[PDB]
């Protein structure tokens, strides 16, 4: 079905036809939108007090990158290179080898943040919940190669965030 | 608040109370006292020039009375 | 003793444009739903000293194509002319009694267009251009209607000294009497201030801040500071013309505590008007005052000029 | 004498900014700063053709109508008079005949700007 | 320009104020999508559609995502269906607020602007909290949608579209009778149902011009 | 030393001031630009900390660089740069103005904005949030309050 | 010379103090400006050639000027009005000694007077830009680079070959 | 009524300890609100919450004045929050 959002006619009775020329005259439509912006004059205003209020976010929030552990510290990463091949801007670089104890380990995990368009498909893609998009949003820097992040800055991200990024996990896993 | 914007409106309010109350006291300064003579026409004008003949110090404000006609 | 009162017109007249910045920033936050700047300052009170002080810190360029001589000249009439509107003014003593207080306002303000014509042609570029014959044709429209305007209540008053509409508004207000050109003349004060819904001389959305384009640092708060110092001026000029404050020769501050606020109301009505309508189109503005204002402004002319004679109420000359 | 020392104050202290804005700052002008502003991409023509303008009509109505408002504006001086009648006869007459105006001109298609 | 949407470059011939000829020039955001899309696979290539439109971002998601189960033969779930509709319709209000609101700014109007802007403000808390990105949500998929909404999102949604009809009445307070606005906005722009039609106009272009056709 | 002093108290207001008004000129590229409105919006009001949007890039002091920039556009976004006068400030937001993006191997796209102007901030993310951008705004005051041009003249 | 030198700039600023000061009416000065992009490029070319370790060089101009004809060019160029006087050099002096008082960038100094009026010494002896491998660029190829910018609207857009080239003394 | 504003008001200059510390939050806060004290980090920053207040607005925190090796009184960042409070003050959950 459909309707019509202009199609009324005015009355032409001599009543609506005086009160047309007094709207006409005495700027009765204007005077309303007056009236409505005073109302919002005298409502409360809708600001935070940033940066000492937040505005609210959910475990689901994909922010800076940081790599995992297990409880006994040991990294999680396996280099897979599966969130390397899903990644789709690319961001990813890899390079593995057996550790001095046999492990499949990374030697280069390289994220470039500039490149990185913030997805959250290599989170997905990560069998081991090694590679998170952590909570953090507030990271911008000053020069542009302090945003190619490397192995020692997404473990140091990891370190720093443990606490808040288990907990998100924890709360959204079960919808994963 | 909308209460928040009164500060300004104060200031504001504060700053143009000056030019009018300055030139009130600076008229009264002045004048002697009294407010500044309107001389808008020859008439004013010339009362005015005889108020300073009169005066003896140059000053039409100096007003004379009954105690210098005698 | 008159260079003091001199400076005590000017001074306060410059702080007084500086904190209706900052008022009309946070008026418009209010009735935006935010808060205007609180951050500078306590409740943003320094915020106008930090623009100022940027504008005047900053670099002005005047451009390689442009007309340096009226390039520079343009800001100084804007800003002279802003200053001078304000010495016939009576609160309720004005710093210079003129038998013509009127005459010289209307003069004054033709005077005062031409700062914008000038500086749109000296930059030479084409949206400068653009806002310079907008402001022609605003100014065209407005100021025939505001004369026929200001002819009418003056005649009301009996001359065109403003000390004798103090005098005239001792009992009523002029805004009881003639409301009609009451409203008109607010519309008309709207178009002569360059204000929105009027402001077409530097419209933002149609052209890239019009006239004032190549206008930086402190050339530009030049402008800024002489259009504000205009809005206030002529709010102030409706309080005296419209609702006539009681004069007490004795006390004169309650003259100029009620001036006071009536100015700093018909100013944030502006600000109001600004916050709640869209911009109009210069040739709508051309059609809204010469085929609406303009024929009820000469019925209302004729009333008025007959209408102290069929009731015998012609007042005093002087 | 003292409205003269008023234009004198408000004229220096105007140019005392404008000296201020342009001596105070450090200054950096190369051609490209300086260029002509067009939105980020260079002018094709001149700003200094020929700008058509479209109320030409108007402009000159304009100037005849400004003149009737300089003939009507001594009349709260000739609301003193003695010959009321003949004032009141001839202000309505000047209104009158400048209201004849508006009319021509607004059914003659005067005040229809040019396409 | 704040008129000219940040990259469009109206090369216009002006008799005075007069339009002779409008003449844009596009391509000053073109990037080579459809190259790139080419180079990557189909999941790789969804956020490309997130990034296209972006004020109606899960929209032109489940336009590649409808055309990507018809190639593949497959149905998505009627949960999946539903919440692909739900939220379709929200980043229409989410579009119409945007395109409504930058409109009466071009034109001259703000605090409609501000308040809607607030109402964008609570849509984005809806999309963060179902994908975890406020715009870019990569959420509707081939073959359904990425994850299942979390355990209050039904009622909060509840709430939003319950207060926003008096939103949409204040904005109509402002524009709708206004006679600035009529006068800025009647007979501006009218386009016949046939040019319509043969210029390839759809949606509102074609429904303003008269033409009844909803897809 | 007494000058040492004035000249310290003279920057220290002198970068107040500038730090305190900033006029980022209406500058959107691409989606972006949207973030950049919501921190315009009443929640996170910029306007609110003494930045306010300017059409004029005469009458600006920061260039806030949001979206994807073209090598069609570059031309345009260098020219506007320079008609800013001094001092002027670059922020780069998101990643495609950072660097490539996900248009980063494209043949119409340049990688990053700091190939065309001298950038002064990075805002990460696609996009940045408006608490993000905001974050960097104020990361961007706090790098203007260090400057000390009177204090490098005296010594200099 | 080059868009941000001083030479051109500094010949072409002094339309602001009325006409144009030199001593001996700039006729016992000669001088062969060199181009900045060819002093880069052979900058550039002494790192990379291995035979250049522990020499001295030359870098110069292809043509040399009397300074009154290259002022006089650079004000026909700039398209401003040429107006020379001479100035003796103890009154250049005390002029030079004046301007270096400024806190700031001074406009000139006594040392940059005796400078300008120095003519520029011949060292056939040192090598060179040839022998760097860079062709030195002449000042009629460059000059509208830096001194469009000192020209008046009315002047802007005239193009390079609309000045002669000035005389010169080689 | 206007009086129970006013009252509010003294409450709140009394509720930060004189006015000196009603200034002191003036000046480097922006905000003279007064909620309950939910906790405490190890720098020093101070977490508050009122839930009367509209959401987002219900929690806050006043950052320390010295973190780290860094003067903090007034350049304050909204990094300056470990993980567990930046987790309960963006409301990723309920739990302080
Ligand atoms: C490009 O795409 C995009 C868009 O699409 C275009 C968008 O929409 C948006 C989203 C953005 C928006 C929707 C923004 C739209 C918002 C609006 C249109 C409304 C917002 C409000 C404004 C724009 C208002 C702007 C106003 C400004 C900037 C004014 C600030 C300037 C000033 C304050 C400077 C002028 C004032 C001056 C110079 C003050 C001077 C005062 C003096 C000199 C007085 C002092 C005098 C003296 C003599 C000093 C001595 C005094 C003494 C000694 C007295 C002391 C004595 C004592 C006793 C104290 C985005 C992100 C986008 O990307
Ligand atoms: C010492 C000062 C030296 C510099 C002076 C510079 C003056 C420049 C203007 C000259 C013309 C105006 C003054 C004329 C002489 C005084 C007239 C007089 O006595 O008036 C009394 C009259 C008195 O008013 P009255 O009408 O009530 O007079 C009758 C009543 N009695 C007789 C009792 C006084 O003043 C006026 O009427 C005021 C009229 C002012 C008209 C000004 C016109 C020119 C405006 C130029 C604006 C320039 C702006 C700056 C531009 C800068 C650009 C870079
Ligand atoms: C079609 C409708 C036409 C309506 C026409 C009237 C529009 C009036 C618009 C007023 C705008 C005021 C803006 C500034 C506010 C300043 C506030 C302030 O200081 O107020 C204190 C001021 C007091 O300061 P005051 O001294 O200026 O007031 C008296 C002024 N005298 C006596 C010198 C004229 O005003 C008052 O308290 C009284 C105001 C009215 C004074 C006039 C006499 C009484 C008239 C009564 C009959 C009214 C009939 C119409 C009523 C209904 C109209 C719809
Ligand atoms: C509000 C309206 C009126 C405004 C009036 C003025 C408001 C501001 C008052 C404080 C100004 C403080 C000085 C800022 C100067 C500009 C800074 C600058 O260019 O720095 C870069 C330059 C850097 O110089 P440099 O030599 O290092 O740089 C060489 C060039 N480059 C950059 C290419 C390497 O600073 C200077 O040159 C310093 C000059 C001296 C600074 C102090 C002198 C002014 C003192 C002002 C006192 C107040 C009274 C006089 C002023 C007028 C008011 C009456
Ligand atoms: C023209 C106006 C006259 C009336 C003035 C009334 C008072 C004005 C009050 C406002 C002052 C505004 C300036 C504020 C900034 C303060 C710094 C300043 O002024 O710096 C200026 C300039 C600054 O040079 P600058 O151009 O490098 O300054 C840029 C600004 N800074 C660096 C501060 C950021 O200072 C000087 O010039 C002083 C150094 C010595 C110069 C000696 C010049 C000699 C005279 C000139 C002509 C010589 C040839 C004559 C030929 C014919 C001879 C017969
Ligand atoms: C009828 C009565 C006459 C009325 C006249 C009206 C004039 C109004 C003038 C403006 C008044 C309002 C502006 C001042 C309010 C804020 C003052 C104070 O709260 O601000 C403090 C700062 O004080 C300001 O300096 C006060 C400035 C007052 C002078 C400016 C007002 C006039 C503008 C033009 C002045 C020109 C002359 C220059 C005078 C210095 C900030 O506190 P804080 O966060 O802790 O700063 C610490 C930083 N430290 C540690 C480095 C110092
Ligand atoms: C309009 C006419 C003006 C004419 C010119 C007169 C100028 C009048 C002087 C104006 C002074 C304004 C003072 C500004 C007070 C600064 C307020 C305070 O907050 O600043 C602090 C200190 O700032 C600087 O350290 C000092 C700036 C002010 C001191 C300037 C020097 C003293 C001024 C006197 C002039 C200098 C003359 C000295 C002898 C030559 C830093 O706080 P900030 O980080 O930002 O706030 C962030 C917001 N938070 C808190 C919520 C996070
Ligand atoms: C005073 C006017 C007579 C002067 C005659 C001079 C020579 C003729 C040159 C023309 C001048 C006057 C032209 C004015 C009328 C021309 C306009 C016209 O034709 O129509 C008038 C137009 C009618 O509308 P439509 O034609 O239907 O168009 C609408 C279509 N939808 O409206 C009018 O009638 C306005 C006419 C003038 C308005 C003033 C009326 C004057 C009445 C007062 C009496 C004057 C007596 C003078 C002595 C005054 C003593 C107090
Ligand atoms: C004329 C009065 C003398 C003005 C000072 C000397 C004039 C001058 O050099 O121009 C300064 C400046 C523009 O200089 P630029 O052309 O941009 O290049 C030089 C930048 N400093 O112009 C001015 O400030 C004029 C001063 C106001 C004039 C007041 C007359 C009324
Ligand atoms: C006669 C009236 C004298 C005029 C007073 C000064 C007018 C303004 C002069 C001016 O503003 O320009 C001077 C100009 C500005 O340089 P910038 O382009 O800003 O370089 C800085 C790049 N970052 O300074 C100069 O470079 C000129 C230096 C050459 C000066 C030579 C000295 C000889 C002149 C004195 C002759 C008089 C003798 C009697
Ligand atoms: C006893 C006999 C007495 C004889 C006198 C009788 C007169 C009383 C009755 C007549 C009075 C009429 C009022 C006169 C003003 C009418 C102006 C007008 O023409 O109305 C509008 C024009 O006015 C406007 O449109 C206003 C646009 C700008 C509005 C933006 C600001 C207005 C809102 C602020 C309210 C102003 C309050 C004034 C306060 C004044 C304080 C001093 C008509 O134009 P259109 O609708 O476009 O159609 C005409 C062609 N079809
Ligand atoms: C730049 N962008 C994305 C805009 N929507 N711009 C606009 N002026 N409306
Ligand atoms: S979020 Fe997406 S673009 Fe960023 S690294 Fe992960 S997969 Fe790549
Ligand atoms: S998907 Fe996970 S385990 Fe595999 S290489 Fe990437 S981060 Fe390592
Ligand atoms: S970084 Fe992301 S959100 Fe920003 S312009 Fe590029 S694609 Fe759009």
């Amino acid at each position: 079905t459909y309707k019509f959002v202009n199609m009324r006619e005015p009355s032409m009775d001599m009543k609506s036809v005086t009160d047309r020329a007094a709207q006409t005259l005495l700027w009765t439509e204007l005077v309303r939108g007056l009236g409505m912006t005073l109302s919002y004059l005298f409502r409360e205003p809708a600001t935070i007090n940033y940066p000492f209020e937040k505005g609210p976010l959910s475990p689901r929030f994909r922010g800076e990158h940081a790599l995992r552990r297990y409880p006994s510290g040991e990294e999680r990463c396996i280099a897979c290179k599966l969130c390397e091949a899903v990644c789709p801007a690319q961001a990813i670089t890899i390079e593995a080898e057996p550790r001095a104890d046999g492990s499949r380990r990374t030697t280069r995990y390289d994220i470039d943040m500039t490149k990185c368009i913030y997805c959250g498909f290599c989170q997905e893609a990560c069998p081991v919940d090694a590679i998170v998009e952590g909570p953090n949003f507030e990271f911008s820097t000053e020069t542009h190669e302090e945003l190619l992040y490397n192995k020692e800055k997404l473990l140091n991200n990891g370190d720093k965030w443990e606490a808040e990024i288990a907990a998100n996990i924890q709360a959204d896993y079960l919808y994963r | 608040m909308w209460f928040e914007i009164l500060p300004g409106i104060a200031v504001m309010a504060a700053c143009l109370f000056i030019p009018g109350m300055a030139t009130a006291h600076i008229h009264k300064f002045t004048n002697g006292g009294k407010e500044k003579r309107v001389a808008h026409f020859s008439y004013q004008w010339n009362l005015m020039e005889r108020d300073r003949c009169i005066s003896g110090v140059n000053r039409y404000h100096v007003t004379k009375g009954l105690e210098n006609i005698d | 003793m008159f260079m003091i009162n001199i400076l005590s017109l000017i001074i306060p007249i410059l702080l007084a444009v500086a904190f209706l910045t900052l008022v009309e920033r946070k008026v418009l936050g209010y009735m935006q739903l935010r808060k205007g700047p609180n951050v500078v300052g306590p409740y943003g009170l320094l915020q106008p000293i930090a623009d100022a002080l940027k504008l005047f810190t900053k670099e002005p360029l005047r451009p390689a194509t442009s007309s340096i001589s009226m390039f520079i000249i343009a800001p100084i009439l804007a800003l002279s002319l802003a200053l001078t509107m304000w010495v016939p003014l009576p609160m309720p003593y004005p710093l210079i009694n003129m038998n013509l207080g009127v005459l010289f306002m209307l003069a004054m303000s033709s005077l005062a267009v031409y700062s914008i014509l000038w500086s749109g042609w000296a930059s030479n570029s084409k949206y400068a251009l653009i806002g310079a014959l907008r402001a022609v044709a605003q100014t065209i429209s407005y100021e025939v209607t505001l004369a026929i305007i200001l002819l009418s209540v003056l005649l009301m008053n009996g001359s065109y000294t403003l000390s004798t509409l103090i005098t005239t508004q001792e009992h009523i207000w002029m805004i009881f009497t003639s409301w009609p050109l009451a409203m008109m003349w607010f519309i008309s004060t709207l178009a002569e201030t360059n204000r929105a819904p009027f402001d077409l001389t530097e419209g933002e959305s149609e052209l890239v801040s019009g006239f004032n384009v190549e206008y930086a640092a402190g050339p530009f708060a030049m402008f800024f500071m002489a259009e504000y110092a205009n809005i206030i001026m002529m709010n102030a000029f409706t309080a005296i013309l419209f609702l006539g404050a009681s004069h007490d020769p004795h006390t004169p501050e309650l003259y100029t505590i009620n001036f006071v606020l009536k100015t700093l109301a018909l100013t944030i009505t502006f600000l109001w008007i600004r916050a709640s309508y869209p911009r109009f189109r210069y040739d709508q503005l051309m059609h809204l005052l010469w085929k609406s204002f303009l024929p009820l402004t000469l019925a209302l002319c004729m009333w008025h000029i007959s209408l102290p004679i069929m009731t015998a109420s012609i007042p005093p000359q002087s | 004498m003292n409205i003269m020392l008023t234009l004198l104050t408000n004229v220096t202290l105007a140019s005392l900014l404008v000296l201020i804005a342009f001596w105070l700052p450090q200054l950096n002008a190369y051609s490209e700063k300086t260029s002509p502003y067009e939105c980020g991409f260079d002018p094709m023509g001149s700003a200094r053709l020929p700008f058509s303008m479209k109320f030409f009509l108007v402009a000159i109505t304009f100037l005849l109508f400004d003149l009737e408002i300089a003939l009507l504006l001594p009349l709260p001086w000739a609301s003193q008079t003695n010959n009321l009648k003949t004032m009141l006869t001839m202000a309505l007459f000047l209104l009158i005949l400048l209201a004849a105006s508006l009319a021509y001109e607004w059914t003659q298609k005067g005040l229809e700007w040019a396409e | 320009h704040p008129a000219a949407h940040g990259v469009l470059r109206l090369v216009m011939e002006l008799s005075g104020e007069m339009v002779r000829k409008c003449d844009p020039h596009i391509g000053l955001l073109h990037r080579g999508t459809e190259k790139l899309i080419e180079y990557k696979t189909y999941l790789q290539a969804l956020p490309y559609f997130d990034r296209l439109d972006y004020v109606s971002m899960m929209c032109n998601e489940q336009a590649y995502s409808l055309a990507v189960e018809k190639l593949l033969n497959i149905q998505p779930p009627p949960r999946a269906q539903w919440i692909r509709v739900l939220f379709g319709e929200i980043t229409r209000l989410l579009n119409h607020i945007m395109a409504v609101t930058t409109h009466a700014l071009d034109i001259g109007a703000m605090t409609p602007f501000f308040w809607m802007f607030e109402e964008r403000e609570k849509m984005f808390e809806f999309y963060e909290r179902v994908s975890g990105a406020r715009m870019h949500a990569a959420y509707i998929r081939p073959g359904g949608v990425h994850q299942d909404l979390p355990l209050g999102l039904l009622d909060d949604i509840y709430e939003f579209s319950k207060n926003f009809s008096f939103r949409i009445d204040e904005l109509e307070e402002m524009l709708t009778n206004n006679r600035i606005w009529r006068n800025r906005t009647v007979d501006i722009g009218v386009v016949t149902a046939e040019d319509a039609l043969n210029y390839g106009f759809s949606g509102v272009m074609l429904r303003g011009s008269g033409i009844q056709w909803d897809l | 030393s007494r000058g040492e002093y004035v000249v310290a108290k003279l920057d220290d207001l002198v970068n107040w001031a500038r730090r305190s008004s900033l006029w980022p000129m209406t500058f959107g590229l691409a989606c972006c630009a949207v973030e950049m409105m919501h921190m315009a919006a009443p929640r996170y009001d910029m306007d609110r900390f003494g930045v306010v949007f300017r059409a004029s890039p005469r009458q600006s002091d920061v260039m806030i660089v949001a979206g994807t920039l073209t090598n069609k556009m570059a031309p345009a976004l260098r020219k506007v740069y320079d008609q800013m006068p001094e001092p002027r400030y670059v922020v780069s937001m998101g990643s495609c103005a950072n660097g490539g993006g996900y248009y980063h191997y494209s043949y119409s796209v340049v990688r990053g904005c700091d190939r065309i102007v001298p950038v002064d901030i990075y805002v990460p993310g696609c996009p940045p949030t408006a608490e993000a951008l905001l974050y960097g705004i104020l990361q961007l005051q706090r790098k203007i309050k260090r400057e000390k041009r009177l204090r490098i003249w005296y010594r200099r | 010379f080059g868009r941000e030198d001083r030479f051109l700039n500094y010949f072409a600023s002094m339309r602001w103090f009325g006409g144009v000061p030199l001593i001996s009416l700039g006729k016992e000065t000669v001088k062969q400006p060199v181009y900045i992009v060819d002093v880069s490029k052979g900058i550039i070319n002494a790192i990379k050639d291995p035979d250049a370790k522990g020499k001295t060089f030359a870098f110069v101009g292809p043509n040399r000027y009397l300074l009154f004809d290259l002022v006089q060019y650079i004000f026909a160029v700039a398209y401003r009005p040429f107006l020379p006087y001479p100035l003796p050099h103890f009154a250049y002096r005390w002029v030079g000694r004046l301007f270096e008082v400024s806190p700031f960038e001074p406009w000139t100094t006594r040392d940059k007077v005796e400078r300008v009026h120095m003519s520029d010494m011949t060292l056939p002896h040192l090598p060179g830009l040839e022998d760097l491998g860079i062709q030195a660029t002449p000042l009629e190829l460059k000059a509208i680079e830096v001194l469009r910018r000192h020209r008046t609207y009315r002047w802007l857009t005239s193009e390079m070959e609309d000045v002669k080239p000035a005389k010169t003394v080689n | 009524e206007l009086v129970q504003v006013l009252r509010r008001g003294l409450q709140q200059v009394s509720g930060h300890g004189g006015l000196r510390g009603y200034l002191r939050v003036l000046f480097r806060a922006n905000d003279v609100r007064v909620g309950t004290l939910v906790g405490e980090d190890k720098y020093g920053n101070k977490y508050y919450e009122d839930n009367k207040q509209f959401f987002g607005r219900h929690r806050w925190v006043i950052y320390t004045t010295e973190m780290n090796g860094r003067d903090t009184f007034w350049d304050v960042d909204g990094s300056m929050v470990p993980p567990e409070w930046h987790r309960w003050l963006h409301c990723m959950t309920d739990d302080p």
